[PDB]
């Protein structure tokens, strides 16, 4: 598994070669908004079940389709799939965010993702759809918390952001 | 369980399985729900003779679907060697032909054409010959005889479906393999309304074909290199669609005339409408 | 590869769950050390090839053996690979030290190093001895957490060889 | 019992592998963190009897037919069991905050929960509402990291519920 | 899915054998009972309107202040999800009698139910109330084995939500 | 697992639809014939030994070709092998015939077979002989019994053949 | 697994034969030459470190880029995987030697091995080259050994060339 | 197959393990082993027609009533049935002779005897008949260690029938 520290390091040996002041200096700033980062990953987890519920909400009130019989995301066994499904990828993308760096989501999760839900007939558009709520709320969660010291977090939500569209772009 | 190496061990045949598998067998020991891992919806893991009927047994019963069985020595040696055919030699008919080299193509078209299944003295077409031997008609004339023939009808198109047909048909007749779903679609819905000749009069009359070939050369492989506004997996399809120089387009497998090419690879170059 | 973050997020995803105060609070002291380690990297940096010179002739200095004819310690090539060998292991020290872990040491020069070392017939005794004088030179170009954070990787990487 | 010491520990063990500097941050972190924990317990604690009746009323406010006769917020024993209860909650998120993880929310509260709740037809709902009015009044309490560890907590419990 | 039928064949199939006279023998209890189950089935069936309107109100009567605004027994569309809901959980019984076992309840309604429940912020008291009450009023559409029948499978269902 | 009550609640909910009274009386119907189904598979049960050995001796009376060296029921490991694929065939054609419906069939042992035995180099052609054998040998003993009330079992009689029937199509 | 007996066997089985007298006189030379045979296994044994050591050494005196960053015997656990392969390919041709059959080599360890490589971004026509310098220092031992009674190996070494010649065409 | 070769073999490519002089000293078993096995063989193989007929015969004299009509020894299929099986086993066991193992009699004759012969409504009686047969004759065209080999893999075949 990469962090972004670790990514940088592999990039460095490819080369033969100990960081460049450059590299150095990139990996600097990483800690210097690291606590910004904490926050960050704690907005999702402190919030994850609400996000997951939120979105989910929204998901069926725009497709009734999976709700009725001959849809994905019934009878109860297949709502708590679904259900399950939206917590696994928000479960990855908060871990990418601890890392700066989205290998474990994109090795542990989004790799044959797309493939497993057309073989089992579940639709990838929805599946999108559901990552692109989820991305939303948590983005929100993530801007607006409990008396966390006021300052720019632009740069997290975007970072946050990528993950949830490289999910999103990956299945659908 | 993947991409295995050896065969045996006391000795063995060892087949290589394939499955798609519920949770049933493998879930994550996790608190909720049970769930496979999604890249491994499509299994494959190696078993030795023995253990196989109770393998096969198991998988079926905890609800997974066999998707193949196929020996594992059969697959250990890799994907065909492909230099007779990166680059090929090129067979052109002159304007006066000397009786021999009228001789050369006739050969030639034909086991290009006719994917190198073999045709029989019996099945061949005389008449035809006749008439380029003479001049009264070209190469790629000739090309267009032999594909409204019985004989290409029969072993290609009429025991097989239609997406077959036509991944067939870009092989032999251009040489490369189909790009796009949308090349699919588009034939399919030609052969449906102006018939099977109309279809056929469609890769011998492109601008494709017309580029290549002209008119006085056989057709031969080019999909092994590079070529324009041909997406980049079209590379990987050559492979599955020509497996080596021993391979043919046969249709007395056992199994019959089937595909060669995923339907999901097709997807993945593009999908749009029409 | 093993660091602070890597190691909470692989204990987290094997348990199915979220990220929790726990975990978060580990992350903190990785984000909250890098200073000290990125000082001690920065120093080890730009000090870096004669620490190989000296740890290469130091090892025929005592191994005297070594740099006579016949030996493994003899002609260019030896001499030259070396010089490699410990810049590499330095090299890993100072990844190690921005990575926050022995994951660089651990999958790059401690998986199969016995057995590497054993067709080679390089003796580890050379590499220690490296290592211990690596050691007592960065006593003076560091000290404080950045000498601590040097030590413990060097240390970590004679007990790999012991 | 889940703290970032024992968790460490735990992943050393299973790898057999000295303490060494990578893990000594993760609990450099726990450490560092000690005194913001701290003072969210010492705060929590010293408040822990008006927390509880602050909260026990927020639940019958909130669900008000609860305290209607032939309902489980009417008599003293209910209302005795409930105060305990949410005191139960306060107790662990004060030792979980001590202790450097979720650990006591883990074994002693989350392990079990629903079975239990299911039971004895105890609504999540309440005690989500008690908790929230508890994250409610915590905001004058504390500030900064205290707060943020306070609230980590609680929110866990929140989350355990839903 | 399970049916007595498929119960047995499972059994035989997993020894590796033919079935014998204890699994026919079984397979005849599921015939013999299909005429009492069948006849509950029936009723159920075209009673199945009311049965759910009677539910449905029962539990805005059981639990008053749910149909408050605010609330999930108000406005259209949770009032309209409501009746559905019931209605599927009827239909699973009437499968279930058909069927001969409780296949079609496990599998559609029962795996996965409590994850849904809890997500969705649905108390399964509701819904034991609405099967009770169906219980009450389905004591005087049938009599004899078809009521033992409705009434197992009710009670399934009750168990199932507890 | 299906059973014929099952396949009928499937394509119900399918619908969203508590069962057509159709599909009512089509069960109600199984129901009343279910005496002579559990004869019809006891019929089989009783004399499975006897239909394998039956469908066997006629197999390589017919094939000697399979029992010479180079045959695919040569030598005695390979016989054993043929032999017990004919009692598991036969097996889950019993158990279609419990069911009143091939599914079990079809998915635990149709599916895929047809490849095993190509990739094994089994004739299958040979195969569906044997299944045809069977189904001749297990469709003679319920004719004729011993001692049972005198009526028409005949409409229970063609129900096992289509299960015969869909193994051999399935396999050549 | 097969070795030089068995083989035969096989072949005669498929005509329904007992051995012809062309078979057993060549099985009766094999047993006739055993001694020498087992001194040539033998000599592999009893070199095998040193026969990977060499080639080794030699395979990355030629191919310098294996043991640079990118190079596909570095760092540490890379070049133990391939020293670990030299061995395991140096064994199965050791078996083989004292069989007289190379299956054992070509079922165990050659079945799959190129498109294990390939997967893997190993170079096969470097594995095939290590493959090469074994077999040289291999035979150089077979041929020359420690107070063996002097004659004529060169049957046996040819064999055993084979072996090593099948595995580096089976590889590159 | 089984053979002390593919033995000795095995063995050591389980454990990832070259040949040693253990494995080779067993080898020169087998290979010193050759010649006495060898001869037991070429007997065999030349009288395997009369050995057969000799046999079959003494199924026949020892079994009388197999000869008379609706038996198992009458009509030319069954008796042309039978030499080839005694046929199969001497082939058999002369593979086994030159093998040197019971590989061939394990894989082609051994493995699966039992289920045949019981579907087929064979007796094994007859066949080890045929084979105490065989052990007679085979006593005055061999002495030595040749019959010792003939008897070990007759004996062999009387013990998986039995
Ligand atoms: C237990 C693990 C852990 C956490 C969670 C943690 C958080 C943490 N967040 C901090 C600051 C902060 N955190 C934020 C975050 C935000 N600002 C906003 O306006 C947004 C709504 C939000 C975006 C994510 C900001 C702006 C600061 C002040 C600037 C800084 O220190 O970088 C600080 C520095 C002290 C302070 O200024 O309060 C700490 C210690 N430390 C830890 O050890
Ligand atoms: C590596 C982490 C990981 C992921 C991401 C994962 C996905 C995954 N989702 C699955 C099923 C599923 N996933 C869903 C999801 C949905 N249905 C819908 O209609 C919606 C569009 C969507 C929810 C937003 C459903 C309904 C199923 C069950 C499909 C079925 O069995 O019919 C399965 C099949 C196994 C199972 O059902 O447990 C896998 C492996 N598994 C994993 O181990
Ligand atoms: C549409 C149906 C059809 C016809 C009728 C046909 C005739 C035809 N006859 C040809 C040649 C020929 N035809 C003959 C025929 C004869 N030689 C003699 O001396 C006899 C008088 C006569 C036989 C009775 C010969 C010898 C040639 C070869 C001429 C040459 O190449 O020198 C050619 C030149 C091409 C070739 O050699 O294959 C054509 C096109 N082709 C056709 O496709
Ligand atoms: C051998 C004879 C033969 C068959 C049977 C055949 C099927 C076939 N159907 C296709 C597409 C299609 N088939 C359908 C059919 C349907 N869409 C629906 O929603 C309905 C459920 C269903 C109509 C009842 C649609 C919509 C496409 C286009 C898919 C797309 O491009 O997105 C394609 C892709 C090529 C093309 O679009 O022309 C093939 C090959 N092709 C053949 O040559
Ligand atoms: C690259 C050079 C090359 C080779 C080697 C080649 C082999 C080859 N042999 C084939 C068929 C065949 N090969 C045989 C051969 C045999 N049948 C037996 O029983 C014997 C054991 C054996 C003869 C010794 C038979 C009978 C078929 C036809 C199979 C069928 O259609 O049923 C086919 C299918 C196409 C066709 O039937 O023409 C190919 C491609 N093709 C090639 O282009
Ligand atoms: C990525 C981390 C990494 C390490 C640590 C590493 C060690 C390493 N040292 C090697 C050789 C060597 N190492 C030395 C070492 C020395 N010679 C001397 O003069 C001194 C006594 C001593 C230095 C203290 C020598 C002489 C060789 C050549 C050995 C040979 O091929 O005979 C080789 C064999 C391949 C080669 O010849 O380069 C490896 C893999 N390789 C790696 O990829
Ligand atoms: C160590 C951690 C721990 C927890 C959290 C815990 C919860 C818990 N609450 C219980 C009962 C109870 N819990 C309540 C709760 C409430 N009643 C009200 O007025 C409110 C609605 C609500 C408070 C918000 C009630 C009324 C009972 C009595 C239930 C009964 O026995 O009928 C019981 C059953 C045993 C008993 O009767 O005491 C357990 C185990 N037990 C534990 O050991
Ligand atoms: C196949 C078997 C099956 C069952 C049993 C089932 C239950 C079920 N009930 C749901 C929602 C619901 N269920 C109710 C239930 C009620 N509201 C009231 O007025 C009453 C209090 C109560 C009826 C007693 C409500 C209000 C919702 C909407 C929840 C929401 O989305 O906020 C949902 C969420 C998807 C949706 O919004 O439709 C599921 C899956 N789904 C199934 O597929
Ligand atoms: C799910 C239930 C199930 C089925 C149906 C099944 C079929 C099956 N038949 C097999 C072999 C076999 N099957 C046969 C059958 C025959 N040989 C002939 O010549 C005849 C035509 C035919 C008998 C009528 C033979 C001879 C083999 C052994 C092939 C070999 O190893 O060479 C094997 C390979 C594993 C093994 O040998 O045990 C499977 C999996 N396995 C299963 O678990
Ligand atoms: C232990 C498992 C089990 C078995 C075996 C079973 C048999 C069984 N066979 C029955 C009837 C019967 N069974 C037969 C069968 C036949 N009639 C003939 O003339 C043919 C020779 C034979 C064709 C298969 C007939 C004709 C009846 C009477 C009609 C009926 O009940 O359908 C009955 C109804 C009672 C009776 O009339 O005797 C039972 C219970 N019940 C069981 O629970
Ligand atoms: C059946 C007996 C058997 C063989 C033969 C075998 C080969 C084999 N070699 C492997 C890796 C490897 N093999 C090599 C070998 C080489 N690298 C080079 O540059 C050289 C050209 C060459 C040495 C001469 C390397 C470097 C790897 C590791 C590749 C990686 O993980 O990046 C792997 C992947 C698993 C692992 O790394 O342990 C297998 C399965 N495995 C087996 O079980
Ligand atoms: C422990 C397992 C075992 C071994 C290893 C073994 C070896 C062995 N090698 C022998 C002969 C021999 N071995 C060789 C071998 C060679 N000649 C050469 O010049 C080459 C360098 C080398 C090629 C491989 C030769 C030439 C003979 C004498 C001829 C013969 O007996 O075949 C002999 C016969 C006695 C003798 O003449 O010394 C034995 C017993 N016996 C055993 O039981
Ligand atoms: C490769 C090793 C091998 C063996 C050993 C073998 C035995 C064997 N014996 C068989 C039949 C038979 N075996 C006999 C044996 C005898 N009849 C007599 O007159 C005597 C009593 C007796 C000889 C002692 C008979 C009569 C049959 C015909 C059984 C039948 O089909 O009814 C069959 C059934 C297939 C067939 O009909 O040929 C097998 C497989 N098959 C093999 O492949």
């Amino acid at each position: 598994m990469q962090d972004a520290f670790t990514k940088a390091i592999v990039a460095a040996d490819l080369r033969g070669s100990f960081l460049s002041e450059q590299e150095l200096n990139q990996l600097t700033n990483l800690v210097k908004e690291s606590n910004k980062r904490l926050d960050a990953v704690n907005a999702i987890t402190g919030n994850a079940a609400e996000i997951i519920s939120d979105a989910a909400h929204k998901l069926f009130a725009e497709q009734t389709d999976l709700i009725r019989p001959g849809g994905n995301a019934y009878p109860n066994r297949r709502m708590a799939a679904c259900l399950r499904d939206m917590e696994i990828i928000l479960r990855y993308v908060s871990y990418a965010l601890l890392a700066g760096d989205a290998s474990v989501l994109e090795d542990r999760c989004l790799n044959g993702l797309k493939e497993t839900y057309v073989a089992l007939g579940t639709p990838t558009r929805s599946v999108a759809r559901a990552v692109q709520l989820m991305k939303e709320t948590a983005i929100g969660y993530v801007n607006s918390p409990s008396g966390v010291t006021r300052g720019d977090c632009s740069a997290l939500v975007n970072e946050a952001a990528t993950y949830f569209d490289k999910a999103a772009a990956s299945i659908a | 369980m993947n991409v295995l190496t050896t065969s045996s061990q006391r000795g063995g045949k060892l087949f290589k399985v394939t499955m798609t598998l519920s949770p049933a067998l493998s879930h994550h020991p996790w608190p909720s729900l049970d769930t496979y891992e999604p890249s491994q919806n499509s299994y494959s893991v190696v078993v030795p003779l023995d253990r196989l009927l109770a393998e096969m047994t198991y998988i079926k019963n905890k609800g997974g679907r066999v998707l193949d069985i196929s020996p594992a020595d059969l697959e250990a040696l890799g994907p065909p060697d492909i230099s007779s055919v990166a680059i090929p030699l090129k067979v052109e008919l002159w304007a006066k032909a000397d009786v021999s080299d009228v001789q050369a193509a006739i050969v030639a078209a034909y086991k290009q054409i006719f994917g190198n299944t073999y045709v029989l003295e019996s099945e061949r077409l005389t008449s035809a010959e006749s008439l380029l031997r003479n001049g009264s008609i070209s190469v790629r004339e000739f090309v267009r005889l032999l594909a409204k023939s019985e004989l290409y009808k029969e072993r290609f198109f009429f025991c097989t479906s239609n997406n077959r047909f036509t991944e067939l048909n870009f092989k032999h007749f251009l040489g490369r393999a189909p790009y796009n779903q949308s090349e699919i679609a588009a034939h399919l819905d030609r052969y449906q309304t102006f018939g099977y000749d109309a279809e056929i009069d469609s890769y011998i009359d492109s601008d494709e074909y017309i580029q290549a070939f002209g008119e006085n050369v056989v057709p031969y492989y080019r999909g092994f290199k590079s070529q324009s506004g041909q997406t980049v997996e079209s590379f990987n399809r050559m492979f599955k669609l020509y497996r080596g120089d021993a391979g043919s387009d046969t249709n007395l497998n056992l199994q019959g005339q089937k595909r060669r090419v995923d339907p999901k690879n097709l997807l993945r170059s593009g999908r749009g409408i029409v | 590869m093993k660091t602070v973050i890597t190691e909470v997020i692989a204990s987290a995803d094997s348990q199915g769950r979220f990220l929790n105060n726990t975990e978060l609070q580990a992350a903190n002291g990785r984000f909250q050390r890098a200073t000290a380690s990125m000082e001690a990297a920065r120093a080890l940096t730009s000090n870096a090839d004669s620490l190989v010179k000296g740890a290469v002739q130091e090892v025929y200095n005592k191994f005297p053996y070594l740099t006579q004819p016949g030996q493994m310690g003899y002609g260019d090539t030896n001499q030259a690979k070396c010089a490699r060998d410990i810049s590499h292991y330095l090299r890993f020290i100072t990844y190690s030290l921005v990575a926050g872990g022995t994951g660089p040491l651990d999958d790059y020069i401690v998986a199969g190093l016995r057995e590497v070392n054993r067709t080679f017939n390089l003796s580890p005794s050379w590499y220690i001895e490296a290592l211990k004088h690596i050691k007592g030179k960065v006593g003076s170009q560091l000290s404080g957490q950045p000498l601590t954070e040097a030590n413990a990787y060097i240390d970590y990487c004679i007990n790999a060889l012991s």
